[PDB]
């Protein structure tokens, strides 16, 4: 057990012991950055890829051409944390070594002339934060894997649903990485017509007398031939035994039935079959026959050979005729009956055809036909069938060479022919299209080489364009590269792609899950309105692949999935999951990752299978699936087991316990919901959890945990300083890790973002000890709720529906109390009149509101302000306004009138009140610094030499004491030493060599620690007094973060993990609240109505063992309250951690006094237990933890009402569920506007609660309207309301002279349309 | 000028490796940094009202 376990020991009731531990979670982001960002030598992934895909480039006329040397990337500017507070994109230089070599027009080509060596700029290449996520203009983004279909061949059917009957026509579709598209179908007609790119359909012979195939050569590739010859003046037939298995059959040895089996009389074996001569009419001729003497064709390929035909070749003298064969199961004419169809007689009237059906309306040429149908599939440049496209077709079409080939060929094309014809024949099947054998994982790397590819090619075009123009003996590489289409193209996808998303940030599982969610949608996938019930559907393949439970309820479902907990990536990018082999019928630890197509032939048993101590399996039938199948097979013939029970299930799925009690659809809503919990003030550990909550937390990386082992030598809220042990030191160091914690940042969510130190100084830790606990996380667990003391009862309709009642208790301990940071601008820009100015004079406001701004006129720090109170003073040049007379006269009566400039200030929003916490001011280069800029400045160079030095005395401090212990090796009095001053060490005079030497060795070693730390101290103050690179016409910004504390009150969205949500409705009082037969009271009461409706019986399992658990909690508490001896306490914990047979052996007689004492004081709230998804505790271990902890075995207690002090007639099951804050808070949901802005165009209210607009009165409302009759309010929604102009300025002023009566007159919208239909040269008008 | 600015500017970006400030951008091209700034506003295309 490590340390921060060893602290607080949650019980397993779990059953099955585990063999693998769950995988870091966010690999598949970091392997596949790693991928692209890592240089390797075999050129196959990433940035080495795409350059030697497009280096080297050649000028057309072939002076001289540009070599790639070798890439590297620079030191970034700035760190990440800079990168937030500035607002620029974390990344490093692209700086790539080039040659242009120059030849010799004169000498013959390949004459190296000139070479020139240099290294260019090639643009900025965003970094992956160690999180996985990447950091934008200052924003935490993160970019979602996509499923998208294999780049090769499938072939596919219409199911018989185009057809009038049913005719399942049969279509094969070759789709590349990059490049056109093939289309092979067939017809109604049974002719196998093709497509380029989806276009009219051509025959199909075309396609392969482009590749020089004659018709001959057709037939005998797409049939068999069978021979007939003038044997003895007979006709004589090529027996085949195969081919017979309504006529005369010759062999009077062994005739056959005549005209009216066949393997006894062909087990002897003959060769001479006769034949009628009608067998030849019907049949079709396979070679095109030629006559010495006529000179002519008596017979063609592909024709039916006639009585008169016999005649001609029996007079011509040819004895043997080749024809093809033709079946009606077994072999089909469609290669035959498609030669006849087709038009084309050679190889340029098929290029011809393939000119007019890809650009008609154009003059077909041969040297453009033939450009054109290179480029189409055999061009490098413009096909690129990838590796994995490449293996999916040599795999597809059973081709075994050419692996490193990415365009197509004669053999490639006419094996998928064959077996589209086979497909058709009888032989083969059609490929199942949501088969995760057949979607790959496109990860971030692959996007982002994709894009820097085009980029690539885009400066490429140019760079050619250049060379070929001659003059270059004095340019260079550099002079060639243009580096901003590039950075364009990586801005584009890591800014405006549709999957480089906002980061979700409530809380660490929110994080996790968004780092490991994979997307049909974005680029290259799929569109909601074109997605159907078979791609958004749970396929078999999924099984340890893609959670069946963790996708969004909408629009979106089930195309957008999440990781399974043990799912991974194979070099292909085909989704992979772990088994453990069975040998020689024991099921062994080692563990194989099979996917979806290796997993088919295998049988595989389940966790749930019961073993036996040799290893093997006790059921003699156990239960196992095959080829997507579940069953029962025999023990002998199991092959893989599953490695986890939890491996089916994603993160937020293995965190909810008691799963297997909930039907899936509140699985599902528990699931999402688990991810917009808010962090609290206090954060809670889950009672009953699943044993999973570490991972998450210790994964996520919210949570500072130790790089190596040591002892806390610091530890204070901000820093914790750790004294690193002797055996994990690197030979001169410092020996001293610091971490530095996050304190009140705000995150994408305007959530609180806080790290808490969980240590204390001089105690030891190790390395992967968590030595802080982020947001939502409790001594290394994730924590995002709070155990709520529950009782399940209707109570006066205040919990009807799915209304909760919370006690006042609640609200004044602030168990649901949560921070929200948030960020207010105010930017002060240059206009025409002139430039804005930030100051505290602002016209028309009184010293009452600028008690809280300084002299610069920004708010101070610390200051409470309340909504429209002044943050930030400025004042906007105003020109000349037009003053109406009754205006004049009032001025001429007072004369007061200062209007030189107008008060455009920012202002705090209305209902939001908090404290100023940080205020940032941003000044362009060239603007003078105001007081409050240069009082900032300077408190960020007192606050970095101060760190810095702190730095320093640590690291200088752990210096010397591995230096004292050095000169302890051989042993000294230190005490001498300490007599000279530490300083005047360096002004001593030694004579003799030896230690003259080592005292010139000091003072140069103190001279070089002088420099190091000049050189940081630089470059600290140059980062932080350097100007703002602002948006052009920006004088200054300025930024205020303000903090509010929000309470739980009515209307804010509670839930649990089991898909229970609900609305609370009112805070009750205590004494009203139900209470037991010892006075305590509960915290929540909820309507058990909703519970057997909806199937979510895990929520009541839970409420009995938090019952039970807290019941410990309150045994352990009065042990140690009445200071009860140890022995005792041990044995109360032996007897706990003993229940049940389970697969956890804690021993507490190997747990020291001080280590039982501390596991005891964090058991006193409470005893974690944990309860693995479908290995999780039984009804006995319930009850049995509940007897021990003196409850009723039931889990119902009798309550008392309060108000009356009557108990209730019937026993009312009470306990702890652990309750989630959801981010749905009615602070942020109320609305309301009487009159506000109006749009520009169609003049009605604007949208939306930041804009303050106004509800949407839709059609249906207006049809609700109608059918009631009320005539006069829909007229006043539709005119008075929304845009009748001199209509609503009417209305306002009648309400306030309080005469209630409206004069409607003509939306404004009617207006603009008769304009539009107007403008459309079409004459509409209205009549009197 | 506002082509000739752009010129320069790919020129000192590929130069010293990074985007060249205003101030520098004026020393190169012999003009006075407020100029080069009235250039660098009045290069923009206004954006669609129907952008997603």
């Amino acid at each position: 057990y490590s340390y921060t376990e060893k602290k607080r020991i949650r019980k397993d009731f779990g059953t099955r012991p585990q063999v693998l531990d769950i995988p870091y979670l966010l690999s598949i982001q970091l392997d596949s950055f790693e991928k692209f960002i890592e240089q390797d030598p075999e050129g196959q992934y990433g940035l080495e890829a795409a350059f030697r895909s497009v280096f080297p480039i050649q000028s057309y006329n072939g002076n001289s051409e540009l070599q790639y040397v070798s890439y590297r990337l620079g030191e970034p500017v700035f760190d990440v944390k800079e990168c937030q507070i500035r607002g620029v994109t974390y990344s490093k230089p692209l700086r790539v070594k080039l040659r242009l070599v120059i030849f010799d027009k004169d000498a013959p080509a390949g004459t190296v002339k000139d070479i020139k060596e240099q290294e260019v700029y090639m643009g900025e290449i965003p970094l992956m934060t160690e999180n996985g996520t990447f950091v934008i203009n200052g924003t935490e983004r993160v970019i979602v894997s996509q499923l998208h279909r294999s780049p090769g061949v499938f072939f596919d059917s219409d199911k018989g649903k185009t057809h009038s009957s049913g005719k399942v026509l049969y279509n094969a579709r070759i789709i590349p990485y990059r490049g056109s598209w093939l289309d092979f179908e067939f017809d109604p007609k049974d002719n196998l017509y093709v497509r380029i790119d989806r276009r009219r359909k051509l025959p199909a012979s075309i396609i392969l007398r482009v590749l020089g195939k004659t018709s001959a050569e057709i037939l005998d590739i797409f049939f068999e031939k069978v021979n007939f010859e003038v044997k003895d003046q007979t006709l004589m037939m090529e027996l085949v035994p195969e081919r017979l298995r309504t006529f005369d059959i010759e062999a009077d040895g062994k005739v056959y039935v005549e005209k009216g089996h066949i393997r006894q009389l062909e087990k002897d074996g003959v060769n001479f079959i006769e034949v009628p001569v009608e067998y030849i009419v019907g049949k079709v001729s396979a070679k095109d026959y030629v006559n010495e003497a006529t000179g002519e064709l008596i017979i063609t390929a592909n024709q039916e050979i006639s009585l008169e035909a016999l005649a001609n070749l029996s007079q011509a003298g040819y004895k043997k005729l080749e024809v093809l064969f033709t079946n009606d199961l077994d072999h089909g004419p469609f290669m035959s009956e498609t030669l006849r169809v087709d038009s084309t007689t050679d190889r340029i009237s098929a290029l011809v055809e393939i000119y007019r059906m890809m650009r008609p309306g154009e003059p077909p040429t041969k040297e453009a036909a033939e450009s054109l149908f290179e480029s189409l599939f055999f061009s490098a440049e413009r096909y690129d069938l990838s590796t994995v496209g490449r293996m999916k077709f040599n795999s597809s079409i059973g081709r075994e060479d050419a692996e490193e080939q990415g365009t197509l060929d004669e053999v490639d094309i006419i094996e998928v022919m064959k077996k589209l014809i086979s497909i058709r024949n009888g032989k083969g099947e059609v490929d199942d299209i949501d088969h995760l054998g057949n979607r790959r994982i496109r990860s971030v790397g692959e996007m982002a080489e994709n894009q820097f590819r085009v980029g690539l090619v885009r400066v490429e075009r140019a760079v050619k364009e250049r060379l070929s123009l001659g003059d270059l003996d004095n340019v260079m590489p550099q002079d060639l590269i243009n580096a901003k289409p590039i950075s364009a193209a990586v801005k584009e996808f890591f800014g405006s792609s549709q999957l480089s998303q906002f980061m979700d940030q409530n809380n660490p599982l929110s994080e996790v899950t968004h780092k490991r969610r994979i997307s049909a949608l974005g680029p290259g996938g799929l569109t909601r309105e074109r997605a159907g019930f078979e791609v958004r559907d749970v396929h078999v393949t999924h099984y340890g692949r893609l959670c069946p439970i963790e996708t969004p309820e909408g629009p979106n479902i089930g195309l957008i999935n999440s990781l399974s907990a043990f799912a991974r990536c194979n070099e292909y990018g085909f989704l992979e999951t772990p088994y453990r082999r069975v040998v020689n019928g024991v099921v062994t630890d080692e563990v194989d990752y099979l996917s979806a197509i290796e997993e088919g032939q295998f049988v595989i048993a389940q966790a749930n299978a019961k073993l036996t101590e040799e290893g093997g399996f006790a059921d003699e039938l156990v239960t196992a699936r095959q080829k997507g199948e579940s069953g029962l097979h025999p023990r002998e013939h199991v092959d893989y087991m599953d490695v986890a029970t939890n491996q089916v299930v994603s993160i937020a799925a293995s965190l909810i316990p008691f799963l297997e009690h909930d039907d899936a659809n509140r699985a599902l809503m528990g699931a999402n919901m688990q991810r917009q919990a808010v962090p609290t003030l206090r954060s809670e550990k889950p009672l009953v959890g699943t044993g999973i909550e570490r991972n998450v937390a210790v994964d996520s990386g919210v949570t500072a945990v130790a790089k190596r082992g040591g002892v806390i030598q610091s530890v204070d809220a901000s820093r914790i300083v750790v004294k690193v042990n002797e055996e994990e030191l690197i030979p001169g160091e410092a020996g001293i890790d610091i971490y530095n914690l996050t304190k009140y940042t705000r995150s994408n969510q305007n959530t609180c973002i806080n790290q808490r130190p969980c240590v204390m100084p001089g105690e030891p830790v190790a390395r992967g000890d968590v030595l802080a606990d982020g947001p939502s996380t409790d001594l290394g667990e994730l924590a995002l709720g709070q155990n709520m003391r529950i009782a399940f009862m209707p109570w006066n309709g205040y919990n009807f529906e799915d209304s909760i009642l919370v006690s006042e208790r609640v609200v004044q301990d602030d168990r649901f109390t949560t921070i929200h940071i948030q960020e207010l601008s105010c930017v002060a820009r240059d206009t025409k009149l002139g430039a804005e100015e930030i100051t505290a004079d602002i016209p028309n406001v009184g010293e009452a509101a600028l008690s809280k701004l300084d002299e610069s006129g920004i708010v101070y720090i610390g200051a409470e302000v309340k909504g429209g109170d002044i943050l930030v003073g400025k004042v906007t040049p105003k020109g000349e306004t037009q003053l109406t007379p009754e205006e004049k006269l009032l001025r001429a009566i007072f004369g007061e009138k200062a209007s030189d400039v107008k008060d455009t200030s920012l202002r705090v929003p209305n209902s939001v009140a908090g404290t100023v916490i940080d205020v940032q001011v941003f000044t362009r280069d060239g603007v003078e610094k105001d007081k409050r800029a240069l009082e900032i400045e300077q408190m960020q160079l007192k606050e970095a030499k101060k760190d810095l030095t702190e730095e320093f005395q640590i690291l200088e401090g752990g210096l010397l004491a591995r230096v004292r212990s050095v000169l302890l090796a051989g042993g000294y009095t230190e005490a001498k030493l300490s007599s000279i001053e530490r300083k005047k060490w360096l002004e001593q005079t030694l004579e003799n060599e030896e230690l003259q030497n080592q005292l010139e060795q000091l003072a140069e070693q103190y001279d070089e620690l002088k420099a190091d730390f000049d050189k940081k101290f630089e470059a600290k103050r140059r980062k932080i007094t350097q100007g703002d690179d602002l948006a052009p016409g920006v004088l200054k910004i300025v930024k205020v973060y303000l903090a509010v504390k929000r309470r739980i009150q009515p209307g804010d969205k509670m839930a649990g993990r089991h898909g229970n949500k609900g609305v609370i409705s009112k805070i009750n009082p205590v004494e009203d609240m139900p209470y037991d037969e010892n006075g305590q009271p509960v915290d929540i009461v909820l309507n058990p109505l909703g519970v057997p409706s909806r199937m979510n019986i895990g929520q009541i399992l839970e409420v009995h063992l938090g019952l039970a658990a807290k019941g410990i909690g309150d045994k352990i508490n009065q042990m140690i309250k009445e200071q009860q001896e140890l022995a005792k306490l041990r044995e109360f914990l032996q007897k706990v951690y003993d229940l049940g047979d389970t697969r956890q052996r804690v021993d507490i007689s190997e747990l020291s006094d001080e280590d039982v004492r501390t596991l005891a004081h964090n058991l006193r709230a409470g005893l974690p237990v944990a309860t693995p998804v479908f290995d999780g505790a039984p009804e006995s271990s319930i009850k049995a933890m509940l007897e021990l902890a003196d409850l009723p075995a039931s889990g119902q207690l009798t309550l008392f009402d309060g108000r009356t002090g009557d108990a209730f007639e019937r026993p009312v099951t009470v306990g702890y569920m652990y309750m989630l804050k959801l981010n749905h808070l009615v602070d942020d949901k109320m609305h309301a506007r009487s009159t506000g802005s109006y749009s520009l165009v169609t003049q009605q209210p604007l949208g939306g609660k930041a804009q303050f607009g106004g509800q949407r009165f839709g059609e249906m409302e207006v049809w609700a309207l109608e059918a009631y009759g009320a005539a006069y309010t829909l007229q006043e929604m539709l005119t008075v309301k929304s845009d009748d102009v001199n209509g609503r300025t009417k209305m306002y002023k009648n309400i306030v002279d309080g005469n209630h009566a409206m004069e409607p007159g003509m939306p404004e919208s009617f207006n603009v349309l008769l304009k539009e239909i107007r403008s459309l040269g079409i004459n509409i008008e209205l009549e009197d | 000028t506002i082509n000739k600015l752009n010129r320069i500017s790919r020129q000192m970006l590929q130069e010293m490796g990074r985007e060249p400030l205003p101030e520098e951008l004026a020393e190169r091209m012999q003009m006075p940094e407020d100029k080069i700034r009235k250039v660098l506003k009045i290069a923009k295309e206004p954006i669609s009202m129907e952008t997603p």
